[PDB]
RNA sequence: GACCUUUGUACCCCAGAGUGA
């Protein structure tokens, strides 16, 4: 019935934008359903990025169902636009990846988003 | 191809050899697939008349998707899930697990899978109609209560769940569904319980409390090839 | 006759096996089939024709 | 105390009296005898779901707190101990929550759940079948397999969107039908290659040929008139009715008698028992093309949307994937990549979505030409 | 007493899991 849990609040969606603000500055991101679920494929995917204005909803359905098998975590943004703007970009995108990396400058913005997304999804 | 195949100490786990240390297992499904495993055909057939040819395929079983492949490459005394016994399995996260302790309990054991998320049930559902010993039954692992009707009495319970609670699910489980003198085999993943804090201090405190639900570990291992940051715990009850 | 046929006969045993093959083959497939209403019908009747 | 619990299962609702309990504490005497023996208890009433409706449906009352009406009508036996009330009995089960709904329903009953686990439930469930006391036990745990195939498939699952292997079938079983075809033609178009020389290098399809070396039987009486068979089928003023006439005069073939022709006829009906098969069942293909993957059959038909599924082994496996051509044919790729997750989740694939997906390869295929 | 390989014919003319303004 909802098909849109979980989906975040204020600052946490202002506070993934700001990461994800970063994480494209340090080219640590993918960008597509495609290339997020290449990452889910070879395990270095962090977590899924996933928005809830895409008309249709159900081409965005198999990253919970991969994610859960990978155990990976995810939670739904409100905006494509906003979540495409987050990727120093100028045209929206759907879904991004966020990649593994223990030498990243903004591993523990990483870690504490995490925190929140993996509190959300108990 | 050419490779051969002898049994391995443990009953019902069959070894590779020999141009990779390869782990398999008897497939009871003819030429099904989980997830692109690759699969090796290898018969003792007879070409006499009353004996027809025998066709019999193994399937590899990756260390890198299932926990248990990874226990036992990296080495473990003993394994309580043997051909004859009843399994209560906790975890159903793809079900690729759930296919090779299905094919390590035989034909006379069955399996018992558990599973809230509702979404992947129904491709245990599917593999259910596929192989006749996995038996779904779905709900809220936090109360076995509710099913007191739905499972028997089991010799050995796995738990693969990862929680920041889960000594409360394996106490309830534990005290209910479990035989005298069973096995009781436990997962743990390092930062789901806590990650403010050393892994090993939540090692000691989740040996303690395993230890005051009367349970006796054996030993545990850290698995560094792997998985990083992950360790099986095996003990018994009321040893 | 003009070809004292006797060749018929290498024709029908050749013909033969290959009807059991079908025969094994969509009984297999029927069963792989039918196997989803009801599964629990192979283990006690084997039978292709009795199936 | 005044116990007298009950026990649950699949296996029948039993009602069973308790002599008493140990009072004495946890030690490993009275647990380790108390986990093998278990005699202290005897079995009083009893009584069958016996139906495979009825359990599921009580099944989910007692997986939720909610007492079923012969579970009163079992709790209706306290009749030669002269009252209710007067007993103050105490019931011990295994839900928390059943007790406050027994108490509703029961004032006469004292009603409490301490211990939650305790051991004398135990000590039902490990001698059960020793205490099944009339009662078969042969497909009772294959009630216990199915019943739990009725629970965990009931929940979540109603048979929504079910072909996910059928298709499958289909097109295999369909293809080796095909090659079975090919196989029996060969063998009538030796055969009357053999009597009539001539009409095995004039007719090239299959099922035409095996009607008419069926219907005819004969080198001299096989034309359009006298007697008429190119009048039903194909209409004699085709160019094929007059070598027909050309061909039944000038042959030289060999004659031959009756008893080697009706195994041919034989071999003619099963020709045509497997093209019936093959139209109906591509038909069936059809019919259930359109339904479980509407959007794929409007993008790419129902042959290659059959022939990918029938790759990937269901439109999950599929869903979960990812000279001038292979941009169209990338292109195709991302977009029934698309489709394919449209068509797995639950009958917003009815509409249009894969219509408008068409029409974008429509503005693609006017794209690679400018 | 004790099915395997070669010649000729038809088809296919070979981006998917590639890369990522």
């Amino acid at each position: 019935n909802p098909k849109a849990f979980p989906l975040a609040d204020a600052a946490l969606t202002q506070q993934i934008l700001d990461v994800v603000q970063q994480a494209a500055n340090l080219r640590q991101l993918k960008k597509g359903a495609n290339e997020a679920t290449k990452t889910l494929n070879r395990g270095i995917s962090e977590f899924i990025i996933m928005a809830a204005d895409c008309e249709p909803i159900e081409i965005l359905l198999h990253l919970p169902l991969l994610c859960e098998d990978k155990n990976v975590p995810y939670v739904f943004v409100p905006s494509r636009v906003a979540l495409g703007r987050a990727c120093g970009v100028s045209r929206p995108v759907i879904a991004a990846s966020i990649t593994t990396n223990d030498a990243s400058a903004i591993k523990t913005q990483i870690y504490a988003v995490k925190d929140k997304i993996e509190t959300l999804l108990i | 191809a050419k490779v051969v195949i002898e049994p391995h100490r443990h009953a019902g786990v069959y070894i590779a050899r020999g141009k990779e240390d390869l782990l398999v297992t008897k497939n009871m499904a003819p030429g099904e697939s989980v997830y692109g495993e690759k699969r090796i055909s290898v018969e003792e057939p007879s070409k006499e008349d009353g004996v027809p040819p025998t066709k019999v395929e193994y399937r590899v079983w990756n260390p890198f998707r299932s926990k248990l492949a990874a226990g036992i490459m990296g080495g473990l005394d003993e394994l309580f899930i043997a051909p004859g016994k009843k399994v209560l399995y906790l975890g159903a996260a793809s079900g690729t697990s759930v296919s090779h302790v299905s094919d390590v309990v035989g034909p006379e054991g069955v399996v018992y899978a558990v599973e809230f998320s509702h979404r992947p049930g129904r491709e245990l559902i599917s593999m259910a109609k596929k192989r006749p010993n996995i038996i779904p039954i779905i709900e809220d692992a936090r109360h076995p209560q509710k099913y007191r009707m739905l499972i028997g009495m089991v010799d050995c319970v796995f738990a693969d769940v990862a929680q920041p609670d889960q000594a409360r699910i394996i106490a309830l489980n534990s005290h209910m569904f479990l035989k005298d003198q069973g096995g009781v085999v436990i997962s743990i993943k390092a930062n789901c319980i806590d990650s403010t804090v050393d892994a090993e201090t939540v090692f000691a405190r989740e040996v303690q409390k395993l230890r005051e639900e009367r349970i006796k570990p054996l030993e545990q291992l850290t698995l560094e090839p792997y998985e990083r940051d992950h360790c099986i715990v095996v003990g018994r009850y009321m040893r | 006759s003009a070809d004292k046929v006797d060749v018929m006969i290498i024709q029908a045993i050749a013909l033969l096996d290959d009807l059991d093959k079908e025969l094994n083959t969509y009984a297999m497939r029927c069963k792989e089939w039918y196997g989803w209403h009801f599964p629990e019908l192979a283990k006690i009747v084997t039978d292709s024709v009795a199936y | 105390l005044f116990e007298e619990p009950t026990g649950y299962a699949v296996f029948k609702v039993k009602l069973q009296q308790d002599d008493i309990g140990s009072r004495l504490k946890e030690v490993q005497e009275q647990i380790n005898d108390f986990g093998a023996f278990t005699k202290l208890i005897e079995l009083v009433s009893f009584a069958p779901f016996k139906g495979a409706a009825e359990a599921l449906e009580n099944a989910n009352d007692i997986s939720e707190g909610l007492v079923s009406e012969s579970l009163k009508a079992i709790l209706d036996l306290n009749l030669p101990k002269a009252s209710s009330k007067k007993k103050n009995i105490t019931l011990a089960i295994s839900d928390k929550n059943l007790g406050p709904s027994i108490k509703e329903e029961f004032p006469y009953v004292d009603c409490i759940s301490n211990e939650l686990a305790q051991d004398l439930i135990r000590g039902v469930r490990l001698h059960g079948e020793k205490l099944f006391k009339g009662l078969q036990s042969g497909d009772l745990e294959r009630a216990q397999l199915g019943l739990g195939h009725a629970y965990s498939r009931a929940k979540v699952k109603f048979s929504v969107q079910k072909n996910d292997n059928h298709i499958i079938q289909a097109i295999a079983l369909l293809d080796q039908l095909d090659k079975d075809i090919n196989t029996f033609a060969m063998r009538v178009k030796e055969w009357y290659g053999w009597h009539f020389p001539e009409l095995a290098k004039l007719v090239p399809d299959n099922y035409t040929f095996a009607k008419l070396v069926l219907f005819i039987k004969d080198k001299a009486s096989l034309n359009d008139d006298s007697l008429h068979d190119l009048a039903a089928l194909l209409n004699e003023d085709s160019g094929i009715a007059q070598r027909v006439i050309d061909n039944a005069r000038i042959s030289m073939g060999q004659d031959i008698s009756e008893t080697d022709m009706e195994n041919v006829c034989v071999f003619a009906q099963r020709v045509a028992s497997l093209a019936d098969y093959r139209r109906q069942l591509y038909d069936y293909l059809c019919e259930k093309m359109h339904t479980v993957a509407p959007n794929l059959s409007e993008l790419i038909g129902e042959v290659i949307g059959a022939r990918l599924i029938s790759h990937a082994g269901s439109l999950t496996n599929l869903s979960k994937q990812a000279k001038n051509k292979g941009r169209i044919s990338r292109y195709l790729a991302n977009k029934c990549s698309m489709a394919s997750r449209i068509d797995n989740y639950s009958e917003e694939p009815s509409n249009v979505f894969g219509s408008v997906l068409k029409k974008q390869v429509e503005q693609r295929l006017e794209f690679y030409n400018t």
